[PDB]
């Protein structure tokens, strides 16, 4: 009398999301059928690591845990597993360690909708907006940054207003942060040359330690930390404590898109978490 | 500032030994560690940068590991144009500080020096000085002495002396020495002479000319 | 392809300022490369001093904030140092450096392309050119004699000392220099030839002393 998972119906969802907020499913106290489910979802393939395939089939599982997004065409090899290329440094990784299997399948393009979404609550704190972008294009992170709560990326509109040479852009830091770290300068031809953190920008910073962004390997589980932002461009020029601090669109530094279609087709992957072999209610039917 | 710390500061080993060198971090800088080789007289050169790259151009006998704050150079075969000081050097932070470097000497045969003495040229003399010179060439180990004698009269003072680092092919050492006296002194004396005593000669060896002879 | 070649006067006197430029070829001082000055005291290791970009951004040894500033001049292709107030803690030799970035995630700065570097010396003592002398090789020996220079009296460092004008280094030592009493330095050159050619191959040292503005060859005969 237990209910059908519904796998198929959620990995055939037509509102897609990429790599950068990819979507968990926990399966758990239902039936399912593996051969069907390869069927009703078109499988370009299906294989595990850490566990045998063929043991699926008959066998119940405590849960059984998805992780689905579209794949960048240009990105797709990051996906092989233990790669430290860009979806798995900055995405999602692949954990290695349970028993899993990975999926490749695909959408008719005309009904799927990527969904865009920066999960980093940093980023949108300083005005991360949403992604204005083709209804096909995937959004990855090529770096992500992770912060402290206190984290602000602007300068100090009082410590700008002393700046004579290479002033910073300024603003108000919400309360309860810290405004950017910056110090007065000399060079040969100038005294007063103001230079802060995180430069030239957090990607390429000449001081690492300095820079309160910190370059982070998405862990298993996790999701990218943040896009790296041009502290020289969040604030603005002048700006006083009347202005709250903000970061221009092209501050967000780190990150690409490319579309998921081929052949009229988006491709799309998801991770599969096998927990618990021989326990639990989440059961292939396939030998009944 | 983050001290870097060497092991060892120094060591010895022969062509085709492995050699290891290690360095830490005062605390944790993950991969920002890079190598440096600096040969006598020259400038330091890149060998390794992010703690394991191994830089265009220089050979693979030369390795690195770690990330934190322990790491490790490695030098799979070593030749006689690898003796040098080795640096390693954090860029996770500012200041930049740089390890206070490993020296590299390389173990060899003893080999005698071949010795020559050189008397003061005429121009020289037109100056009111008179420099005679003794060399010591290609020599191993470094330990050898240069007794200056002036009419058999056992000198003291009036000599400095140089040596260079080991030689980049075959390992050695040379050495220079300088008597210098008035040139009121040199013409009062005849016999110009520099007895070395080395490991290497089966008897300590005398170099001489007397003033004026052609 | 990335060259670096310092220039800059190598005396200095105490309480004085110590200038020295950077040119830089093969390479655009407008990259993501920064530029760097690093000195090594005698006898001692590596101190880096100071980087900066082109953009202006620049750190230096936080010990010397007070006494050093750095440019970077994109329309010469040079980066520069000055240092005020030297006292003898400053006496070193002065290399510059390209400070450029890995291609990793991290993104790790290093220094490379070395330049030859510069000796700074802060005295109050006067230059002085040196005398060259001949080292000639033996009436005489085996199959191998010995000839060379002597460079004598001169200040401050350095000396550069070459044979047949670079043609002939094999068999060349040219010995640390020793500093003499009078407070002037002495330095040897050596080199050992085939003794059968002595009367049939000409020798000359090249000696330069850029302090004192000396060139000199010098001819040694037996
Ligand atoms: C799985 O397949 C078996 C055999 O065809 C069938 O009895 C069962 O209902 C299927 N379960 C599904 C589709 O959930
Ligand atoms: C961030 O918080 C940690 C403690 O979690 C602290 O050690 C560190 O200094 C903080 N960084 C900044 C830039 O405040």
């Amino acid at each position: 009398d237990l209910p059908d998972c519904d796998i198929d119906k959620w990995l055939n969802n037509f509102n897609v999301p990429s790599p950068l907020n990819w979507e968990r499913k926990i399966f758990s106290n239902c039936n399912f059928n593996l051969s069907t489910l390869l069927r009703l979802v078109h499988t370009d393939s299906f294989s595990c690591n850490n566990f045998d395939e063929s043991k699926i089939y008959g066998s119940c599982f405590k849960s059984i845990v998805l992780d689905k997004f579209a794949i960048p065409n240009s990105r797709r090899s990051d996906l092989q597993l233990g790669s430290s290329g860009f979806l798995q440094s900055s995405n999602y990784k692949i954990d290695t360690t349970s028993s899993s299997c990975q999926l490749y399948y695909s959408l008719p393009a005309i009904n799927v909708t990527i969904n865009n979404y920066n999960p980093s609550s940093w980023n949108r704190r300083y005005g991360f907006n949403n992604f204005n972008l083709s209804s096909h294009s995937v959004v990855y992170s090529r770096y992500c940054f992770s912060v402290n709560n206190t984290f602000c990326p602007c300068a100090k509109p009082s410590f700008a207003s002393s700046c004579k040479s290479h002033k910073p852009p300024s603003a108000s830091c919400p309360i309860g942060t810290n405004y950017r770290s910056c110090e007065s300068t000399t060079v040969l031809d100038h005294t007063d040359w103001c230079r802060c953190s995180c430069l030239p920008d957090p990607i390429t910073a000449y001081d690492p330690r300095s820079c309160s962004q910190k370059k982070s390997l998405v862990g298993v589980g996790e999701h990218c930390a943040g896009f790296g932002v041009d502290e020289e461009k969040c604030g603005v020029l002048d700006g006083s404590y009347n202005v709250s601090c903000l970061c221009s669109t092209d501050a967000f530094l780190g990150w690409s898109y490319d579309t998921c279609v081929s052949n009229n087709r988006c491709n799309i992957f998801s991770n599969f978490i096998l927990n618990g072999i021989n326990s639990g209610t989440t059961c292939s039917n396939d030998l009944s | 500032d983050i001290q870097m710390t060497q092991s060892p500061s120094s060591l010895s080993a022969s062509v085709g030994d492995r050699v290891t060198i290690t360095c830490r971090a005062s605390q944790s800088i993950s991969s920002y560690l890079n190598w440096y080789q600096q040969k006598p007289g020259k400038a330091p050169k890149l060998l390794i940068y992010a703690a394991s790259s191994l830089q265009s151009g220089v050979p693979s006998r030369f390795s690195g590991s770690g990330s934190g704050t322990d790491f490790t150079l490695t030098i799979s075969s070593l030749q006689p144009e690898d003796f040098a000081t080795y640096y390693c050097q954090q860029s996770y932070s500012t200041p930049r500080t740089f390890g206070q470097g490993t020296k590299v000497e390389i173990k060899r045969t003893v080999a005698a020096p071949s010795v020559f003495i050189f008397p003061p040229s005429d121009e020289q003399l037109k100056s009111g000085t008179a420099s005679v010179v003794c060399l010591l060439n290609n020599f191993y180990p470094r330990e050898a002495k240069v007794q200056w004698k002036v009419d058999n009269a056992l000198q003291s003072g009036n000599s400095q002396e140089s040596v260079t680092e080991q030689d980049s092919k075959d390992s050695t050492y040379s050495l220079s020495s300088t008597l210098t006296l008035s040139k009121a002194d040199y013409e009062k004396h005849k016999v110009y002479a520099c007895e070395v005593t080395h490991q290497g000669l089966s008897s300590p060896v005398t170099k001489s000319f007397n003033r004026g002879e052609c | 392809q990335v060259q670096l070649q310092e220039s800059g006067p190598g005396l200095v006197k105490p309480s004085g300022t110590l200038s020295l430029t950077c040119a830089v070829s093969g390479g655009s001082i407008s990259s993501s490369n920064w530029w760097s000055w690093v000195r090594q005291p005698p006898g001692k290791g590596l101190e880096w001093i100071g980087s900066m970009h082109y953009s202006g951004s620049s750190h230096y040894k936080p010990s010397l904030k007070s006494r050093i500033a750095m440019s970077v001049d994109t329309s010469k292709n040079q980066f520069s140092l000055n240092l005020n107030s030297v006292t003898a803690a400053d006496t070193a030799v002065y290399y510059c450096a390209r400070e450029g970035g890995s291609s990793g995630y991290d993104y790790v700065y290093y220094f490379d392309d070395w330049g030859q570097g510069t000796t700074v010396t802060v005295s109050s003592a006067s230059t002085k050119g040196p005398s060259v002398f001949p080292l000639a090789p033996s009436s005489k020996s085996g199959g191998t004699a010995a000839l060379g220079c002597l460079v004598k009296d001169y200040f401050p460092e350095p000396v550069t000392v070459s044979w047949n004008s670079g043609a002939l280094t094999s068999g060349v030592h040219t010995f640390p220099a020793v500093l003499q009493s009078s407070g002037l330095y002495s330095l040897s050159s050596v080199v050992t030839v085939p003794s059968s050619s002595l009367g049939t191959q000409t020798y000359i040292c090249n000696v330069n002393h850029k302090p004192s503005n000396t060139k000199v060859d010098k001819k040694v005969e037996p």
